[PDB]
C-alpha cells in the first residue's frame, strides 16, 4: 500500500521543471507526435519552484474543502498536471516576448502566468452545489490572496487574463453575435464571457495532448461550447467525431467507434497518417451502465488507451494493436447516470465547471438573438426584447429558487429547467414574421411570449398546484419586467392558443399568430374530415383540451430539429392526436410494425428504409412514431436515442452507401449556394438536412417508473425532446365526448340525451374522487 | 492568384525613399542598406549625400516591420548605386559606389549578418577614404551603377558608368575575385565581347556556370540584349534574344521553379533612339516581363484581379529600384526608387507561374468501370502529409487519396465516373487549391483476358482432365474455347463465384495439340499449346 | 495621362529640353556619337532638384482635387442620372 504523501506530487513538479521525465519519453517511445515543450530558463524554473511551493505547501485556504467547493473530487496531482500543461502553453505563446523583456517585468509576468494557470487548475473545477455563483465568490476571495501580482477589483479572478504587452489583467473580450440564417437553433452560438475563456482553455488543451472534461448541470450548454470549437477547427490539423454514450455503450461498441476513426500506420501502430489530432469527443461520460460492483467497462477501456495506449483486438485477442494521436473531450453532467466517473480517469483529464444559467449570461445570449431578430420585424418593439428576456429570466429564477415546488426528483425527473427551455422560448419568439407583428407590439408580442413560455413549462408540469404557482410568477414577471400590466385583462389568460397551420389552411403565408378557440374548432374539424377521407379512419371528438393538444404538437413538429415527447396514461389518444398533428402539417408519419418475434437487425432495416426517403433532396419531412408497447426490449431504444440526440444513428449503413447518399445531396447544395467538393461542409450540410427532415415523436406513459429508468439510461429522451404531458380529460370535455357517442340513439324528449351525458361525466368524475379516497 | 498589392510599412523607424539602394536575401533574413535620401539630414551644407544606414526586412501575413542596426565594428562610407551580393548564408559584401558625383569608390566591404559587423577585406583595402582616382592593388577601376553576380567561391562584376581619374564611360570588361583570399583577377573571354553598358541587372541562370546580363545603358546608345557567360571554356555564348523595346536602369531578380527557373525584370526606363542625338524622352514601364531560362524567351505577364476597381491598379515604374524574392512565400517585393520624385511604398506580388515543388499526367485517358492508378508530375509537391488532389470536375466535386513518389511525382487512383464527359485535375493546400493549367483527364469489348493452367503450354492432353481457369472481366461479353485434336475432345465450362472460368478438356487422340481462347472474336495474349 | 496634352506632359517636355543640352556638345573624347545625358542623370545635385519639382506638382494636384470636388459633390451625379430614372424617382 502506497500512501499519497509518501510519493507526493512534488516529484512530478520537479521532474516537469528539469524536463527529465518528458525528455526521456520523447526520445525512447513510438510517440513521435509529442508537442515540443518550452525551454524553462534558469530564471523561469526558479520563479515557478518558488511559486508552486508558495501557493500549495503554504496555502491552507486553497486545500480547505469549505473555501474551494469542487464539482468532482479532484486529486492533488490532477490539479498540478493542469497548472503544468497551461504554463507549457502560455510560455510557448509568449517565450520570444519574455526573453526581450527585463528581469523585473519578466519575473512579474512568469508570476502572473502561474496565478492564471493555477486560477483555472483549481478554480475551473470549482462549481456545483445549489448556488454555483457563491462557490465562485467563495473561491474568488481565496485566490485574491495572490502575493505580488494583485487583481483589479470589480470582477472575479476568472474574467481576467494577463496581457504581456500592457501587463495589466485585461478582461476577456466577447465577439458580439452577428445574425446568421441557421434554421436549426442548435447551430446558433452567442459568445459570452464564460464561452470565450473556455474556448481559450480548449485551444490550450489541444495545443498540448491534454484531454479535457466539462462538468455541469444537464442543460448548461457544455455540448454547444465544444460543438462550436470542433466546427471552427481546421480540417487538415484536426479530425472530430462524437461518441454519445447510451448506458449500453459497452467496451466492444467504443472500440468499433475508435477503430472506425483511426487508420493503420506502419507495424501494429494505429493513428492518423499525416500526424493529425483525432478528437474522440465523449458526451454523457457518466451514463455507461454501472455494474453491481461499481465499474463502467467502456470507461475502464479508455484508462487502458490513455495510460499504455494498447486496445486488445476483440477478434484475434493476441494482437496488441497500439493506438496513437488520440485526444478525448469529455462532457460529464453531475446528477445523471454514474454521478462521478473513476478518479483514475478524471486525473488524466482537466476538469472545467460549466455554471448554471446566470442573470447576465442569459441576457447576453437571448438578448443578442432577439435584438438581432427584432431589428428585422420592426424599429419599435426592440425595447420589448430586453423586457421579455428580463421576464423569461425573472420567471425562470422564481421556479429554480422555489425547490420544494419545482426540483428534479424521482417523480419530477423531467422538471429539469435549464438553457434548453430558454432556447425554445427564444426560438418561439424568433418565428414572428415582419408583416403580421410590425406596428404597436405592446400587447401582441407579450401574449406570443406568455404562450411560448406557458407551453414549455405548463406542458412539463404534473401537479395542478405547480401550474398555479407558475401563473402567479408569470403575472409578477409581467408587472415588473414588461411593467405595462396593460389593462385589468392580463396578456396571460385561459384560451391563449398560438398556431402556424391555422394561417396556412385559410391561405396566409408563414404566420405564427394566435387564433381564438372557435376559429381553431372550424380548421381542425375540417382537417379531421380530410384525414378520414384519405388515410385509415380515426374518429375522435376534438374537445377544447384535445383541440389544444394538436395545437401544441403541431408547434413542436414545426420547430426544426425539436423532437416531441408525449407522456400520458395509455388510452389518452396521444398516438391518434399525433397522427392528426402530423397530417395537419405537410409531413408523412412512419410507424414501425412490431411482430411478437422482432430483432434489433429488422428495426435497423426499418430505420434504414426511412433514411433512404429523407436523404433524397425534395423530401417531405418524415415523422417517426414510437410508443411504450412498440419497444418490446430496452435494446431497440439505443438506435432511437442516437436518432433524436443528433442527425442519424452512427453505423446504420456501410461507408460505401453513405458515399452515395452524400452524392445525391451535392445537386441540392449547389442550389442552396453551400460550398461543394469540400467533403467536410457537405457531410455537415447533409447531417443538418437529415436532422431537419427527421422528427422523432416517442409516446410513453408515466406508470411504475418505466419512463424514469428509460430517462436514466438514455440522456436523449428527456433533455433533447420538448415534453408535453397528457392530463386526464376535464369534466367539460367528458360531457362532449359522451354526447357525440349517444348521438344515433333514440330518447323521448332529447333533454334526456344532454342530461344522460351529464351523469356519464359525473360517474367517471365521481370514480376518480372515490379512487383517491380508496 | 497573381496581382500587384501595396504593403503598409509599420516600424519604429521606417526607411526614407531612396534610388541608390540594394536588397539581397541571405539565409532566411533579407537586409537592405542604401543611400540618396531626398531629406537633407545627412552632410547638409549644400548638396545631397548618401546614407550608410542598414535595415532588416521581416514580413508576416502581409505586414512588414523595419529594424536598422547602428551597432557594428568598422563602418564603410556612404554609397549610392552600389552592387551587392551574398557569399554563403552569412557573408554579404558590397563593392563600388559614388560620393558627390566626381568621386567614385572601388573598395569591397564585407558584413557578417550574424554579428552585423562590417570589415575591410585583408590588406586589399588598406587605406580607403574618398578620392577622385583610385587604381592600385584592386584590378577594377572605380564605377557606380554596376552589377555583381555571385557564384560558388567567386564574385564577378561586369558593370559600367565609371573610370580612372576623371574619365567617364561604360565597361566592356568582367573582373573576377576569389572570396576565400579576396584576390582581384581580370578575366578576358576568347569570345567577341558585348558593347559596353552600365545601369543593368545580372544573375546566375538555373544554378549553372552561365549568367545572363539583360538591359543596360551607355553614353553612345542604350542596349537591350541578353548575354550569357560560362566560366568553363571561358568564351561567352551569345543567345541573340533581344527585347521588343530598348530598356535601361531596370531591376531583375532570379526565382526558383523546378520545371524551368524563371527571371523577373521590373521598372526601368525604355526608349528607342537612332545612334546619336535626342535620347532625352524617357518612358518608364510598370509592366514586369517574365523569362523562362529553358525557353530563352520574353513573355509579358497580366493583372488577373483588379480587386473590384475594374482597371489595372499596378505600381509606378520607379526606374532604378530594388527587388528581392522570398522562396518561402513565393512572392517578389520591390521597395521603391526614383520615378522623377522619391516614394516610400513597398509593393509585392505572388507569382502564379511559380509554385512550391510535375506539369503533365499519364495516363490522361481511362475507362469509367476500371480502377487504375495515374502519375501527376510538376514541382513543389509535398511528400506524404499535406498532399491532396482533386478528381472529376465534370459537373462534380471529388477528392482522391494522394501519395508523393517524389517531390516531382504524385500517385492517385482514378475515381469511378458515371458520365464519360470532360475531367479536370487540380491540387488542394496553401490558401485553397494552388495549381497551374489543370491536368485534363478523359473518361462491350474487353482487351483484358487472364489465363493459366496445365491444359495450356507443352502439356500432352490425355483421357485425364487437363484444366485451365480464365478471367470473366465483366455487361455483355463472349468467351469461346477451341480444342482441335485428332479424335473427339470432351469440353466442360463452369462459371464460378470467385469471378473466373473453369474450362477443362479431354482429347481422345494425342498429336501436336494447340488451344486458342477468344474474348469478343479476338485472341487472348496466349496462343496455341 | 501619357496621352494628348497635360500640364505634367508639357512640364515633362520642358524638363527634357534641358537634358537635350547634353546632345549639343557631342562629347570631348573617345567616340564622336557619344552623349552626356547618362552622366547628367547620375549627378545627385540634379536628382534632388528634379525630385523637388515633382513633389510641388503632386501638392497642387491634391488641393486641386479638393477644389474641383467642391463643385462635383452635388453638380457629375446629375449628368450621370437619366430622364427615365428622374421619372422613376418622381412616380
Ligand atoms: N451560447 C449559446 N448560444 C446558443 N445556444 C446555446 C448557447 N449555450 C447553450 N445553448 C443551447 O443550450 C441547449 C443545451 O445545452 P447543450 O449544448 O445541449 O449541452 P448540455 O446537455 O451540457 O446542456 C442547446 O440547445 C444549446 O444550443
Ligand atoms: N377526443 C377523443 N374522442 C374520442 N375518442 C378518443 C379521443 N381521444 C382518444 N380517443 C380514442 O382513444 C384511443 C386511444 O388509443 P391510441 O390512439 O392508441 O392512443 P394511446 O397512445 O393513448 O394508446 C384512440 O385510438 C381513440 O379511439
Ligand atoms: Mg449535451
Ligand atoms: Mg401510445
Amino acid at each position: 500500500f502506497i500512501n499519497e504523501t509518501d510519493i507526493g506530487w512534488m516529484p512530478y513538479m520537479n521532474s516537469w521543471l528539469e524536463r527529465s521525465q518528458i525528455n526521456i519519453l520523447k526520445q525512447q517511445k513510438e510517440m513521435a507526435n509529442m508537442p515540443e515543450y518550452p525551454v524553462i530558463d534558469d530564471v523561469a524554473k526558479s520563479v515557478f519552484y518558488r511559486c508552486f511551493q508558495s501557493y500549495f505547501e503554504q496555502n491552507i485556504d486553497v486545500h480547505d474543502k469549505n473555501r474551494v467547493r469542487h464539482i468532482c473530487p479532484m486529486v492533488d496531482i490532477a490539479m498540478i498536471q493542469t497548472i503544468c500543461t497551461i504554463l507549457d502553453a502560455l510560455l510557448i505563446q509568449h517565450l520570444p516576448k519574455l526573453k526581450q523583456m527585463k528581469e523585473e517585468d519578466e519575473k512579474q509576468a512568469l508570476e502572473a502566468f502561474f496565478i492564471f494557470a493555477g486560477l483555472w487548475a483549481i478554480g475551473g473545477p470549482v462549481g456545483g452545489g445549489q448556488d454555483d455563483s457563491k462557490d465562485m465568490k467563495e473561491f474568488n476571495t481565496v485566490w485574491k490572496g495572490a502575493a505580488k501580482v494583485k487583481f483589479p477589483e470589480q470582477g472575479l479572478c476568472y474574467d481576467y487574463y494577463y496581457d504581456i504587452n500592457e501587463n495589466k489583467w485585461n478582461t476577456w473580450k466577447v465577439e458580439d453575435y452577428l445574425p446568421n440564417d441557421q434554421p436549426l437553433f442548435s447551430k446558433i452560438y452567442v459568445a459570452t464571457i464564460h464561452t470565450t475563456r473556455l474556448r481559450y482553455m480548449i485551444d490550450i488543451h489541444l495545443q498540448r495532448r491534454k484531454p479535457i472534461l466539462f462538468i455541469g448541470s444537464a442543460g448548461t450548454g457544455k455540448t454547444a461550447v465544444v460543438r462550436d470549437y470542433l466546427n471552427s477547427t481546421r480540417p487538415e490539423q484536426v479530425s472530430h467525431k462524437t461518441i454519445n454514450f447510451s448506458s449500453f455503450t459497452d467496451s466492444l461498441a467504443l472500440q468499433k467507434n475508435i477503430e472506425s476513426m483511426v487508420e493503420k500506420k506502419n507495424g501494429r501502430n494505429y493513428g492518423s497518417a499525416t500526424n493529425k489530432v483525432l478528437i474522440c469527443f465523449i458526451d454523457d461520460f457518466n451514463m455507461p451502465y454501472v455494474d453491481k460492483y461499481g465499474t463502467q467497462s467502456p470507461i475502464q477501456l479508455l484508462r487502458l488507451i490513455l495510460d499504455y495506449g494498447s486496445i486488445f483486438n476483440r477478434e484475434q485477442l493476441e494482437e496488441r494493436k497500439f493506438l496513437q494521436d488520440l485526444l478525448f473531450f469529455g462532457c460529464l453532467n453531475q446528477k445523471s447516470g454514474s454521478f462521478t466517473v473513476d478518479l483514475r480517469l478524471q486525473r488524466n483529464f482537466s476538469v472545467f465547471s460549466m455554471y448554471t444559467p446566470s442573470s447576465d449570461v442569459i441576457k447576453t445570449i437571448f438578448g443578442s438573438i432577439l435584438n438581432a431578430h427584432l431589428s428585422t420585424i420592426d424599429d419599435k418593439a426592440q425595447k420589448m426584447a430586453f423586457k421579455l428576456v428580463e421576464a423569461t429570466y425573472f420567471t425562470f429564477d422564481k421556479i429554480l429558487k422555489n425547490t420544494t415546488a419545482f426540483a428534479p426528483s424521482a417523480k419530477r425527473f423531467h422538471y429539469q429547467f435549464n438553457f434548453r427551455e430558454l432556447a425554445r422560448v427564444c426560438e418561439g419568439i424568433c418565428r414572428t414574421t415582419p408583416g403580421q407583428y410590425s406596428g404597436g407590439d405592446q400587447g401582441k408580442l407579450v401574449r406570443l411570449w406568455a404562450h411560448e413560455m406557458k407551453r414549455t413549462f405548463e406542458d412539463r408540469f404534473i401537479a395542478n398546484e405547480h401550474v398555479e404557482f407558475f401563473r402567479r410568477y408569470l403575472t409578477e414577471a409581467i408587472s415588473k419586467c414588461i411593467g405595462e400590466f396593460p389593462e385589468t385583462e392580463n396578456p396571460i389568460a385561459e384560451p391563449l392558443i398560438f398556431t402556424g397551420f391555422v394561417a396556412a389552411h385559410q391561405g396566409l403565408d408563414q404566420q405564427y399568430t394566435q387564433c381564438t378557440i372557435p376559429v381553431l374548432k372550424r380548421v381542425l374539424d375540417d382537417k379531421l374530415e380530410e384525414y378520414n377521407e384519405v388515410k385509415a379512419q380515426m374518429n375522435l371528438v376534438l374537445f377544447q383540451q384535445a383541440m389544444e393538444h394538436v395545437s401544441r404538437i403541431c408547434r413542436i413538429l414545426d420547430m426544426p430539429g425539436n423532437n416531441a415527447l408525449l407522456v400520458g396514461v395509455g388510452g389518452s389518444g396521444k398516438q391518434s392526436l399525433c397522427r392528426l398533428s402530423t397530417f395537419i402539417n405537410g409531413f408523412e408519419i412512419d410507424q414501425l410494425v412490431v411482430t411478437a418475434s422482432f430483432t434489433i437487425n429488422d428495426l435497423r432495416n426499418n430505420l434504414q428504409e426511412i433514411y433512404k426517403k429523407i436523404a433524397k433532396p425534395n423530401s417531405i419531412a418524415r415523422v417517426f412514431m414510437i410508443t411504450d408497447s412498440q419497444i418490446k426490449e430496452e435494446q431497440f431504444l439505443i438506435p432511437i436515442n442516437d436518432m433524436l440526440n443528433s442527425g442519424w444513428i452512427f453505423d446504420l449503413f456501410p461507408k460505401e452507401d453513405m458515399d452515395s447518399l452524400v452524392s445525391g445531396v451535392r445537386n441540392e447544395a449547389k442550389g442552396e449556394g453551400v460550398d461543394v467538393n469540400n467533403l467536410t461542409a457537405l457531410t455537415s450540410y447533409f447531417l443538418d438536412k437529415i436532422r431537419k427532415n427527421l422528427k422523432v415523436v416517442l409516446c410513453f406513459s408515466p406508470v411504475g417508473d418505466t419512463m424514469r429508468i428509460r430517462s436514466r439510461k438514455f440522456p436523449g429522451i428527456i433533455n433533447n425532446t420538448s415534453i408535453d404531458w397528457f392530463h386526464p380529460w376535464p369534466h367539460e370535455a367528458l360531457i362532449d365526448v359522451a354526447f357525440r357517442f349517444l348521438e344515433e340513439i333514440e330518447f323521448p324528449t332529447e333533454e334526456i340525451r344532454q342530461s344522460i351525458s351529464l351523469n356519464m361525466a359525473k360517474v367517471h368524475s365521481s370514480i376518480d374522487t372515490a379512487n383517491e379516497k380508496f | 492568384p497573381l496581382v500587384w498589392t501595396q504593403l503598409k510599412q509599420t516600424g519604429t523607424t521606417q526607411p526614407t525613399a531612396r534610388s541608390g539602394h540594394t536588397i539581397i536575401t541571405v539565409g532566411k533574413t533579407h537586409i537592405m542598406f542604401g543611400g540618396l535620401d531626398n531629406d537633407k539630414n545627412n552632410y547638409k551644407d549644400g548638396k545631397i549625400a548618401p546614407n550608410n544606414q542598414v535595415f532588416t526586412l521581416k514580413l508576416t501575413q502581409n505586414n512588414c516591420e523595419w529594424r536598422q542596426i547602428a551597432c557594428q565594428g568598422d563602418v564603410p562610407l556612404p554609397r549610392c548605386y552600389h552592387a551587392s551580393c551574398a557569399i554563403s548564408a552569412d557573408k554579404m559584401l558590397v563593392f563600388g559606389g559614388s560620393y558627390t558625383s566626381n568621386l567614385r569608390f572601388n573598395d569591397t566591404y564585407i558584413l557578417k549578418t550574424t554579428s552585423y559587423q562590417w570589415s575591410k577585406p585583408a590588406n586589399q583595402i588598406s587605406g580607403g577614404e574618398p578620392k577622385n582616382a583610385e587604381s592600385k592593388i584592386g584590378a577594377p577601376q572605380p564605377r557606380y551603377g554596376h552589377s555583381a553576380t555571385f557564384f560558388e567561391g567567386k564574385v564577378y562584376i561586369f558593370g559600367g558608368h565609371g573610370g580612372i581619374n576623371y574619365q567617364r564611360l561604360a565597361f566592356n570588361d568582367l573582373y573576377v575575385l576569389e572570396t576565400e583570399n579576396f584576390e582581384w583577377t581580370r578575366l578576358e573571354p576568347k569570345g567577341n565581347p558585348p558593347d559596353p553598358r552600365g545601369g543593368h541587372s545580372a544573375a546566375m541562370m538555373a544554378n549553372k556556370p552561365q549568367l545572363m546580363i539583360f538591359g543596360g545603358w551607355s553614353f553612345t546608345s542604350q542596349y537591350s540584349n541578353i548575354m550569357i557567360y560560362d566560366i568553363e571554356k571561358d568564351e561567352w555564348v551569345d543567345p541573340e534574344i533581344a527585347h521588343e523595346i530598348p530598356k535601361w536602369n531596370l531591376s531583375g531578380i532570379m526565382a526558383p521553379s523546378i520545371p524551368s527557373w524563371k527571371y523577373f525584370i521590373f521598372g526601368g526606363s525604355v526608349g528607342s533612339f537612332e545612334e546619336g542625338g535626342n535620347r532625352t524622352n524617357s518612358r518608364f514601364v510598370d509592366d514586369s516581363f517574365v523569362l523562362d531560362i529553358d525557353t530563352l524567351s520574353w513573355s509579358s505577364i497580366n493583372l488577373e484581379a483588379d480587386e473590384t476597381s475594374k482597371a489595372v491598379c499596378k505600381p509606378r515604374p520607379r526606374e532604378s529600384a530594388s527587388i528581392f524574392y522570398d522562396s518561402g512565400e513565393s512572392r517578389a517585393i520591390v521597395f521603391g526608387g526614383w520615378a522623377n520624385n522619391w516614394l516610400n511604398d513597398l509593393w509585392a506580388l505572388n507569382v502564379s507561374t511559380i509554385t512550391g515543388p510535375i506539369f503533365s499526367i499519364k495516363p490522361a485517358l481511362g475507362p469509367l468501370t476500371g480502377k487504375t492508378k495515374v502519375l501527376i508530375e510538376g514541382d513543389g509537391f509535398k511528400d506524404t502529409q499535406n498532399i491532396s488532389v482533386k478528381f472529376s470536375g465534370g459537373k462534380l466535386e471529388k477528392e482522391v487519396n494522394g501519395t508523393f513518389v517524389n517531390e516531382k511525382e504524385i500517385s492517385c487512383e482514378t475515381p469511378t465516373f458515371d458520365y464519360p464527359r470532360s475531367v479536370e485535375v487540380t491540387v488542394c493546400m496553401n490558401k485553397g487549391d494552388y495549381t497551374i493549367t489543370k491536368s485534363a483527364f478523359t473518361y462491350t469489348k474487353a482487351d483484358k483476358t487472364i489465363a493459366y493452367g496445365p491444359g495450356l503450354l507443352t502439356e500432352n492432353l490425355i483421357g485425364v482432365q487437363t484444366t485451365i481457369v480464365i478471367q470473366a472481366r465483366n455487361g455483355s461479353d463472349e468467351f469461346v474455347v477451341t480444342i482441335r485434336n485428332p479424335a473427339k475432345i470432351k469440353k466442360e465450362e463452369e462459371v464460378k463465384e470467385g469471378d473466373k472460368a473453369n474450362t477443362k478438356n479431354t482429347i481422345k487422340e494425342d498429336e501436336e495439340e494447340e488451344g486458342e481462347d477468344e474474348e469478343e472474336n479476338k485472341k487472348k495474349k496466349e496462343a496455341e499449346k | 495621362s501619357s496621352n494628348q496634352l497635360t500640364v505634367r506632359n508639357t512640364i515633362r517636355n520642358w524638363i527634357n529640353d534641358f537634358f537635350n543640352i547634353a546632345g549639343t556638345i557631342q562629347r570631348l573624347d573617345t567616340t564622336m556619337p557619344g552623349d552626356f545625358l547618362q552622366e547628367i542623370r547620375s549627378f545627385f545635385e540634379i536628382k534632388q532638384c528634379l525630385a523637388m519639382i515633382t513633389q510641388n506638382l503632386e501638392w497642387i494636384e491634391n488641393e486641386c482635387n479638393q477644389f474641383r470636388a467642391r463643385f462635383d459633390t452635388y453638380s457629375y451625379l446629375w449628368t450621370e442620372d437619366e430622364q427615365i430614372s428622374f421619372n422613376r424617382f418622381l412616380d
